[PDB]
């Protein structure tokens, strides 16, 4: 679950 | 469209829509090194919904660990391909996904979040306040600090899909 700034 | 658990069981048809999941992993989440990726996908503990539109092809899914025993699962992947998002599929695989883990005798659905996904797990039900006992996941789920961790409750009977 990285989702940074997606 | 048919949304299916899938196993690395080693035969040739599953074995290339878990590759084909995997890709979409990696190009969705480039934060994340893809051997990483591939790791987890394809280790014995983990498992995977996907998404198929008529019988050959992966648009998204979704990679998450059962703790049976403990009656908890961590997500550990979720994905839409990007020219299939904003289609409601993200929405429809979440459904699924706790739809089943309902029927799997699963309490609660853990998850770390960041930036962005924090507000969209909390749009999927997912809350930062655990009300699952802190000591239930510890030494199972590794504790990180640079994330949040985020949980939804998974009622018995109360319809998700
Ligand atoms: C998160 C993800 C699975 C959602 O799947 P999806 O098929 O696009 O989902 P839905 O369309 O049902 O999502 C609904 C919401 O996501 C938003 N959304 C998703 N992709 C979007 C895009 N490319 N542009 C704009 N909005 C987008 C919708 O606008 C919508 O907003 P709302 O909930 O207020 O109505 C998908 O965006 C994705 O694969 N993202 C990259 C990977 C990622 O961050 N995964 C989660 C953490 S590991």
């Amino acid at each position: 679950k990285k989702p940074l700034d997606g | 469209l048919d949304f299916d658990i899938l196993t690395n069981d080693g035969t040739h048809r599953n074995m290339k829509l878990l590759i084909d999941l995997k890709n979409i992993f990696s190009r969705q989440l480039p934060k994340m090194p893809k051997e990483y990726i591939v790791k987890l996908v394809f280790d014995r503990h983990h498992e995977s919904m996907v998404i198929l539109k008529n019988k050959q092809k992966v648009i998204g899914g979704i990679c998450f660990r059962q703790y049976k025993p403990q009656r908890f699962a961590e997500v550990a992947f979720l994905a839409v391909t990007a020219n299939e998002q904003v289609r409601g599929y993200g929405t429809r695989l979440m459904n699924k996904f706790k739809d089943h883990m309902q029927k799997q005798n699963i309490e609660y659905l853990l998850t770390y979040a960041d930036n962005f996904a924090i507000g969209y797990f909390k749009k999927q039900g997912f809350t930062k306040e655990h009300r699952m006992p802190q000591e239930k996941w510890k030494g199972y789920i590794k504790d990180y600090d640079g994330g949040t961790l985020m949980e939804c409750y998974i009622h018995p009977y109360v319809d998700y899909g």
